[PDB]
RNA sequence: AUAAGGGAAGUCGGCAAAAUAGAUCCGUAACUUCGGGAAAAGGAUUGGCUCUAAGGGUUGGGCACGUUGCGGCGUGCGGUUAACAACCAACUUAGAACUGGUACGGACAGGGGGAAUCUGACUGUCUAAUUAAAACAUAGCAUU
RNA sequence: UACCUGGUUGAUUCUGCCAGUAGUCAUAUGCUUGUCUCAAAGAUUAAGCCAUGCAUGUCUAAGUAUAAGCAAUUAUACAGCGAAACUGCGAAUGGCUCAUUAAAUCAGUUAUCGUUUAUUUGAUAGUUACAUGGAUAACCGUGGUAAUUCUAGAGCUAAUACAUGCUGAAAAUCCCGACUUCGGAAGGGAUGUAUUUAUUAGAUUAAAAACCAAUGCCCUUCGGGGCUUUCUGGUGAUUCAUAAUAACUUCUCGAAUCGCACGGCCUUGCGCCGGCGAUGGUUCAUUCAAAUUUCUGCCCUAUCAACUUUCGACGGCUGGGUAUUGGCCAGCCGUGGUGACAACGGGUAACGGAGGGUUAGGGCUCGACCCCGGAGAAGGAGCCUGAGAAACGGCUACUACA
RNA sequence: ACUGGCUGGGCUGGGCCUUUCCUUCUGGAGAACCGCAUGCCGGUGUGUCGGGGAACCAGGACUUUUACUCUGAACAAAUUAGAUCGCUUAAAGAAGGCCUAUGCUUGAAUACAUUAGCAUGGAAUAAUAGAAUAGGACG
């Protein structure tokens, strides 16, 4: 994504419980000891991109660097907007099952998730999104991956 | 009384709902207590499950960590000078979570002269008015201090000039309304440098 | 609904209890304890409608008053005190003590039991971590906790214990080739050889297993209960869960019947 | 100029007088030549004091040579300050706290409204010194 | 049992409807009525109004007995049974009804790494003392009002009611250091648990060296050859489990309680030790749960085609409040969200489901009602106690009846 | 009713060669085919012997994606279909039976729901993706 800058608002924005400001300096392999960026592995053969780890923004919703558990069920869609900040919205589609005539129709839905600035996303994509906690009146999903375009 | 429910809430996709019960037991809210400075005031309540919380309306005093150094020492605030939600929140001198304080630095000043003997931020050397010496009773410690000096390093000068005021800048890093207390930490480093030059521009 | 529940209506008790639909409006309702609501064997119903020892609901908690029935040695007092796998209970002045298992059918028999056979119990083991102060610690599926364990042991195993001291006293690994007995599904009361598992990263894993007459059959991993590796610990009921089909189960009827008689 | 209680019971007839009135924000019917009716009807706010936020202008931008009394030009380039620094200047708009004998367009200035009938389409004109109207004119139409 | 007949014409073959025929755990009514097994029943119109009676209380050997209580007469503190009254628990379960309600309730299926939990079950907490202090009920006696399960002032006494309160241990860790020969040391403080904030550990899972800075050491010929190395759990996944340091708090808990047995030691002192139960108590686990939550699924209507943001309608951030998440709420900033695959609105003689009736197969229709879930107690709102209530056989106020 | 045979004719299935046959590494235990010497009436336990891992188990990596069908798991009692037992028969019920017993013994099965969700085998039928400005594959 394309952020202009890191701290451009009222408060000072960080990750809750990294301590930096040390008088002593020890460089570490660990994530969050030595006082560097902070980074989990989500599971379920999900791999953490590679712009997460370098980045620099700041997001306590995203899957990533972030304070989120994904757990539950695992969808996939079709982006159809793509207008607000940190946000997209999926449409689903399926086939319903009428018993009297023998034959199918066709219906579908519109589902919230929330977006990483990690990913890149544009409109008409397919994407796969995991279930979490209730972020907002009417997001709980939240993307993971982006297939590649045709 | 007060109630968080969504039922009275408007649907996504624009349609009014209908009524469909009563208020419930749970789901309430209560009013909120807008702590100030001045005389230690408290009052109980009893939540659910037979728990308590305690309500702040009136603090003067409370913990405050210096990062580096390691010390937790109890002062007193002087006073309310920056938050970052509304500003009524800084006139009224009400304080809430992540208000900008300043603190008195007594405390804390007295313990860098034991642990390291050397003296920080006195440019009352021009006036020399409370200039005292007293003999130091070992010389073992000198040993042990220009070790501790030598191998820790030196304030930096950002930090040393409030020193000499007698007045340091913080945080409330707790809940007063929830908890009771008011706690924090000394700020420093580059966070130091985002909120002073907001606090005078 | 403004509270806990406290009634329990007939239709609505469990089917494996084999209770009449006429004769009273209500049922037991076992209390809370160790073992779940829906699968439990309350004594009342253990003492009354399967023994026939007491004749009513009034003369069922005489008998208890006076502290004649213990279980897994220390005496209970309450009527509908919820019993479950596995659990020993011991009647000093008759005589016999029994134990708690399912038969091929799905519900609990009565099983005499011999007196060497009646001082140990073994279970399933739930979570292993540590407690307060660093002492390690374990919990079984009937809520007996024991601390100080053999760090060898892991989640899913059996242990044997003591149920005299509450110590454990040997254990069994569980892995490919162990003898195992269902606890719960379809399949409840079955016992077969472990062939191999499968899991699924996210829940609701499933084992393979093989009965003795070459059967074939899969559940859950919550609903498999290993009771030894070969030669059974415990001893199991007549006709050890081979689950015979339905034709020959008259024909069997049929040859015992004119057999005897 | 003012009047207790009543409020057109006075009179050919509400003649005279009273009531409404500025600005900001809501709300607004039948009918219609679709332009209107409409300021329809009908509601709320308004002082003093101490504060907060928003709406502008000017001058400065890196090296490498040559001219010149720390520099003005000749240029040869490169870069787009993730927009910084100093100085200057009037008013218009929105929001919060406190305060009073609940008062505040404090004098002046300043629309009463609604349901219908008869008649001329409208703006316009005439009996100076008793009649300003339904009378005259008008665009449109037709005839010689 | 996969079934048909009468009726248009002077007569004929068709389309086509009217009538006939059978069932109903589907209601009413008329005539008639001997026996055996089983027994539904003020739902439809009025969730309209109610005289009178009942429907919720509770004691063991084990909380408090000076009943001018009874009974015995082993108890000169009490000792058997035991009214009354204080204290503890329950009264939030049952039972009734179908008024509201059209993605709402509900069904099958997921999540709580987003929370509370009386009770039950299993573990678990070393910091005057041979026993601390004031009240009150029952009771005696003196009164008020036409009136109620209304209550006044005076005199006694209890606690498992209310309120105080006692390092009985060491070791180890971290700070200050009286005092030198400069290389360690006299002795001084803190250190259970709960509460709040800041910081640290919580390892990896293929291998061989060579340098700088400089120190536990073994062997030793003093030239040195050198240096093997002790722990670390769990999940698909975390800042998880757990531990250490600096401090904090109108601030907790760590037993001043009760019953049976009558025992063992010698320094024989009204000395010391000792069993089994009852009732409590901090944290973790379990049980009965509760609250939110993922996916898909409801009748007719277009003479209902555009809807939402006055005064939150969609999203970002800092806080407030709640048992916890959340536009649930307060400030500041963006301009979004649903729709012909039927949004939004109007109708329902509409509580949803398991299921009932009728049958070749495919279907049509009903479901107030014994089982599961939700809502209500004449209409609206508010609240106390408690683990649990927005309770009505609990309280406060207005409107309507009385 | 039992048993064997047919170069018996069929049905279902499993192995090889035809240009195709079936991903891969680590570890576990261990066979078959082999010899080594010790012993019986041309085969064999020999042994912490070794050339050696059919198959199996556990772990890691790679594999176009949907619809469809097969088999599993999980899911309520009552109801519907349905097995057993002469309540004097029956609608029901879940009981009962045996010589005589101061005792023994049994039953309370099974199928269906069906939409959505979770796994497994099959690969016809109907869609979908890939190397063309090579931005392609391999060592």
């Amino acid at each position: 994504a394309t952020e202009l800058t890191v701290q451009s608002e009222r408060a000072f924005l960080k990750q809750p419980h990294i301590f930096l400001n040390s008088k002593v300096k020890v460089k570490s392999t660990r994530p969050g000891k030595g006082g560097r960026r902070w980074y989990k592995d989500v599971g379920l053969g999900f791999k953490t991109p590679k712009t997460a780890i370098e980045g620099h923004y700041i997001d306590k919703k995203c899957p990533f660097t972030g304070m989120v558990s994904i757990r539950g069920r695992i969808l996939t869609g079709r982006v159809v907007s793509t207008k607000m900040h940190r946000t997209i919205i999926i449409r689903r589609e399926y086939l319903h099952y009428i018993p009297k005539y023998n034959r199918y129709e066709k219906r579908h839905k519109n589902l919230a998730a929330h977006v990483s600035p990690a990913f890149r996303v544009e409109e008409g994509d397919m994407v796969v999104v995991g279930q979490c906690r209730p972020l907002s009146k009417t997001v709980r999903f939240n993307v993971l991956r982006v297939l590649p375009r045709t | 009384g007060i109630s968080r429910d969504s039922r009275h809430k408007r649907s996504h996709t624009g349609a009014k709902r209908a009524f469909y019960r009563k208020k419930r037991a749970f789901e309430l809210g209560r009013q909120p207590a807008n702590t100030r400075i001045g005389p230690k005031r408290i009052h109980i309540v009893r939540t659910r499950g037979g728990n308590h919380k305690y309500r702040a309306l009136r603090l003067d005093s409370g913990n405050f960590a210096w990062g580096s150094e390691g010390c937790t020492r109890k002062t007193r605030i002087i006073g309310v000078v920056y938050h970052p939600s509304n500003n009524e929140l800084v006139r009224t001198n009400t304080l809430t979570k992540s208000a900008v304080v300043q603190i008195d630095a007594a405390p804390f000043r007295q313990w860098y002269e034991a642990h390291y003997g050397q003296p920080l931020g006195r440019r009352r050397q021009q006036k020399q008015g409370q200039v005292v010496e007293e003999v130091k009773k070992s010389k073992s410690v000198e040993k042990k201090q220009a070790a501790r000096f030598a191998a820790h390093g030196k304030v930096d000068p950002a930090l040393e000039k409030q020193f000499e005021a007698g007045r340091l800048y913080a945080i409330i890093s707790s809940r007063p309304g929830q908890s009771g207390r008011a706690d924090g930490y000394i700020l420093e480093g580059e966070e130091l440098a985002f909120y002073q030059r907001k606090l005078h521009k | 609904a403004r509270g806990p529940k406290k009634h329990q209506k007939r239709l609505s008790a469990p089917s494996h209890w084999l209770l009449d639909k006429l004769s009273g409006a209500y049922a037991p309702r076992p209390s809370t304890g160790p073992h779940k609501l829906r699968d439990c064997m309350p004594l009342i119903v253990f003492v009354r409608n399967r023994l026939k020892y007491a004749l009513n609901y009034r003369e069922t908690k005489a008998i208890m008053m006076q502290r004649l029935v213990k279980v897994d040695g220390k005496v209970r007092t309450d009527i509908t005190y919820p019993a479950g796998f596995m659990d020993v209970i011991t009647i000093e002045k008759t005589g016999e003590n029994f134990r708690l298992i399912y038969d091929t059918k799905g519900r609990f028999t009565v099983h005499r039991i011999t007196d060497e056979e009646a001082k140990y119990k073994l279970g399933k083991v739930k979570r292993v971590q540590l407690g307060r102060g660093g002492v390690p610690f374990l919990v079984t599926h009937d809520a007996r906790t024991i601390r100080y364990p053999d760090p060898l042991i892991k989640v899913n195993d059996t242990v044997k214990i003591d149920l005299e001291t509450g110590k454990i006293t040997d254990f069994i690994k569980f892995d490919t080739g162990a003898l195992a007995m269902i606890t719960g599904g379809r399949n409840m009361g079955r016992v077969g050889v472990i062939t191999h598992r499968e899991r699924h990263d996210g829940g609701f894993g499933i084992v393979h297993l093989k009965d003795a007459l070459d059967n074939t059959f899969a559940t859950r991993e919550s609903n498999v209960f290993v009771i030894g590796s070969e030669k059974p610990w415990i001893s199991l009921p007549k006709g050890k869960g081979v689950k015979l089909t339905i034709a020959e189960e008259r024909d069997q009827r049929r040859a015992r019947a004119l057999a005897a008689a």
